RNA sequence: UAGCGGCGAGCGAACGGGGAGCAGCCCAGAGCCUGAAUCAGUGUGUGUGUUAGUGGAAGCGUCUGGAAAGGCGCGCGAUACAGGGUGACAGCCCCGUACACAAAAAUGCACAUGCUGUGAGCUCGAUGAGUAGGGCGGGACACGUGGUAUCCUGUCUGAAUAUGGGGGGACCAUCCUCCAAGGCUAAAUACUCCUGACUGACCGAUAGUGAACCAGUACCGUGAGGGAAAGGCGAAAAGAACCCCGGCGAGGGGAGUGAAAAAGAACCUGAAACCGUGUACGUACAAGCAGUGGGAGCACGCUUAGGCGUGUGACUGCGUACCUUUUGUAUAAUGGGUCAGCGACUUAUAUUCUGUAGCAAGGUUAACCGAAUAGGGGAGCCGAAGGGAAACCGAGUCUUAACU
């Protein structure tokens, strides 16, 4: 009862492949070099979907931070003073709505100066 | 109890463990499939990497060269092959037990009943080799998909029903699980199921 | 039925597929270890083997020996008399209650059961209860 | 279209062991 | 073809009640004299296993 | 199992039991009747079988289609719906098929009976010497001389002659049972190069035999020997007239052939690796498993109202391949040129658990017979009672004088 072992050879290969695609050179092409590849592919959105939550909450920290700076206070002093508020945190993401009026973020500042003092 | 009959419907309740025999699927799936197993010839092709045609001579003259590290084309792996577990005869006949065989037949039998596709009809031999005389036996009393199992003898009969792939020679001595099964309606003399009682239980 | 058929909650249950899958956890040597007699093939390990020590059998002295007359001597029980039917036993008699084979040359009877037939232990060794559930009841004893 | 093409065995060494 | 027994062993080993087995005790074949005879006396009748042995003493009775 | 056994590994019966299948006879000698059975070989025939073969059934309409054997509609044959083939999947198209027939001859098998040779059937005799034992040495017996019979016999002897002899596992006795050293014999059973017929949870072209094809060939080796590759256009060759480029080229393009020529002979379907061409987008100051998250710009689908999706990814945050073997590998430790195909925990039996089913103080048949999976067949095997080394006793039993 001689099995011919599918066609599930390059069929099961057929899936890596075509989201195996974009890469530079034999990366994709080859079936061994778009294995090795999609697995630390795989293994780079598994690890960057928790630096996501990291890069951003660099992102954020740093705007907020320019933002204050020009104003008056720092980053410190400013982000214990929506604590200082209370619920009114406004996430660190939210917190920041300065980029289309400045005067938006401004009045959490001036407010939490107020906290602060 | 239920079998039917002739010219009317009724019971004949010759037994109520053979046809009031409660119903599991586990012991019928086990007896099924040793018909099946024991209809099946074991005796199966290939040929083992000893029994190949071959010989020992060795594509290398050990190492000073690398092209393999076999030292035989009487290797499985080779493009002659041999593989490691070849066919060849193999038994597939299973024991399963006389208790086990009737009862089977019995929860099948008291499960046809309960399906109510169990028939007693009398007569139903045939005259004279001719299918046509063997249609309108199943046709007029809208039957198709038939065993027409008797233990009586009738030899057109046998003949017969070897024309229509939907039927086949049935005997109630030659009596087997997949049989019934398969070909739903289930037709048997009074005098068949006399004799069904013994042979089974 | 043809279609009906099936495994009652798992009756039949699927085998080991050793020597592949990784994933699976039963991939390359996958139940047998890395290296050793334990891996590799030769049989495996040998019968009665247990290191390059010596069995724990042969640091242990024998002292057997067969007999061959305790090989004939049967025991049949006392109630397994209530199934050659009539009164009337013997031990060429008690063939036929499939017991007692031909090779079988002597037995006892021993306790178990009550008899409840009335019997003669004609031709057979027996025990001072089982002779005396049948003084306690209906019986002949002789011999 | 004829074809013909045998394998080869022999010995690419001359080159002789380091440190004995 | 049939699964054999190592006789040998098959007679420094008696079957049980259970699936025990009963064997003979060493230190009794000479030089008794320098062993006590307090000594013989603990290692005279026949005792039950103390398994950890069970499964390579069946496996050389795999008839009991 | 018993037993043998560097009592290691292992080897491993018989007695007995159930079956399959069953026939007994001569010579070592005188008769008595004197081919008389009986075989054998010669006949000659009768029957049956095989080696040739023959006949052998019942459908049309219509729709899609290159083509109908498909679909749909209406019928019909069946001791035949086994199979194959025929332009796609056909019981009724063909070859067959069951069934029914058929042999000039030549032979297989029974039986008919002649001859030929064989020798029987009754009486009374016979009962196999350089042998059996035995000493010596081996071998075969399950049995390695071991307590080791017995059988075979190379060596050296050497017995009796049925008021006698052999054997019953050291050996004697007793008792039981049988007569060697002369010889033949069917069947049951084993096996398969080869022949036929059929069948397969066997294969389908790197498989299966090595081998579907001019294969044990081509090749390789002094030889013995070793030992490949290479299957398929299409329904039908209708195998492409003719024209054109070119070297009265090859090859290609047209033109027709064809339902299809991306069906054109390297020809089925023709993937993948590999290698091009086009289009869109990106890229020539920027270092590193080349991807990933974020993410600008651009082309497309407009996102067809909507700030979106698809493709691409500048820049920027991350991020040292996989396998293996290890204490540990990004390792300058192993392996892998890549791709396709192939390639490695099975199978047979016994056995033990676990689960689950059946039957439950009983369970279950083996081989086999068999209308061969049914049914028949409990021989037997295992449990239900153990203890002891056994003898033996038994819900107890060893231990021991002993109940503690």
């Amino acid at each position: 009862a001689r099995v011919k072992r599918g066609v599930i050879a390059r069929a099961r290969h057929k899936k890596i492949l075509k989201q195996a695609k974009g890469y530079y050179g034999a990366r994709s092409r080859v079936y061994r070099v778009a294995f090795q590849a999609v697995i630390k592919a795989g293994q780079y959105a598994y690890r960057d979907r928790r630096q996501r939550k990291r890069q951003f909450r660099q992102l954020w920290i740093a705007r907020i931070n320019a933002a204050a700076r020009q104003n008056g206070i720092s980053y410190s002093k400013f982000i214990n003073g929506l604590k200082k508020a209370s619920v009114e945190i406004d996430r660190k993401i939210l917190a920041d709505i300065a980029v289309f009026d400045k005067v938006a973020f401004t009045a959490l500042v001036e407010k939490a100066k107020a906290a602060l003092a | 109890m239920e079998l039917v009959l002739k010219d009317a419907q009724s019971a004949l309740t010759v037994s109520e463990t053979t046809f009031g025999r409660d119903f599991n699927e586990a012991l019928v799936h086990q007896v099924v499939v040793a018909y099946a197993a024991g209809a099946r010839q074991g005796t199966r092709a290939q040929k083992t990497r000893a029994e190949v045609t071959g010989s020992g001579k060795k594509p290398w003259r050990q190492k000073g060269t690398g092209r393999a590290r076999s030292g035989s084309i009487k290797s499985p792996i080779w493009r002659s092959g041999g593989v490691t577990f070849a066919a060849r005869p193999q038994d597939h006949s299973q024991k399963v037990n006389k208790k086990m065989y009737r009862g089977a037949l019995k929860s099948i039998l008291s499960e046809l009943v309960r399906q109510d596709r169990l028939i007693v009809v009398e007569k139903f031999s045939v005259e004279a080799p001719k299918t046509k005389l063997l249609a309108q036996k199943l046709k007029d009393m809208a039957l198709e998909d038939v065993l027409i199992i008797t233990g009586e003898l009738d030899e057109n009969l046998f003949l017969a029903a070897r024309n229509l792939h939907k039927v086949d020679v049935r005997d109630a001595t030659g009596i087997d699980p997949v049989s019934l099964i398969a070909f739903d309606k289930v037709v048997m003399t009074a005098d068949a199921v006399k004799q069904v009682e013994e042979m089974l239980a | 039925r043809l279609n009906t058929l099936s495994p009652a909650e798992g009756s039949k249950k699927a085998g080991k597929r050793l020597g592949r899958g990784i994933g699976s956890g039963l991939g390359k040597t996958g139940g047998r270890g890395h290296k050793g007699q334990k891996s590799r093939s030769g049989g495996g390990v040998r019968r009665g083997f247990e290191g390059g020590q010596m069995p724990l059998y042969r640091r242990l002295p024998k002292f057997g020996f067969t007999s061959r007359k305790a090989a004939i001597t049967a025991e049949i029980r006392l109630s397994d008399l209530a199934k050659v039917e009539g009164g009337v036993v013997d031990l060429n008699t008690l063939k036929a209650a499939n017991i007692i084979g031909i090779q079988i040359e002597f037995a006892k009877v021993i306790l178990a059961g009550e008899v409840t037939t009335p019997v003669t232990v004609r031709g057979l060794r027996v025990t001072k209860g089982a002779r005396a559930a049948i003084e306690a009841a209906g019986g002949k004893i002789e011999e | 279209a004829a074809a013909a093409a045998a394998a080869a065995a022999a010995a690419a060494a001359a080159a002789a062991a380091a440190a004995a | 073809p049939k699964i054999k027994t190592v006789r040998g062993a098959a007679k420094r080993f008696k079957k049980t009640g259970k699936g025990g087995f009963k064997h003979k005790h060493a230190n009794l074949r000479h030089i008794l004299t320098k062993k006590a005879t307090k000594r013989k006396r603990h290692l005279r009748p026949k005792a039950m296993v103390s398994k950890g042995d069970l499964g390579l003493v069946i496996a050389c009775l795999p008839y009991a």
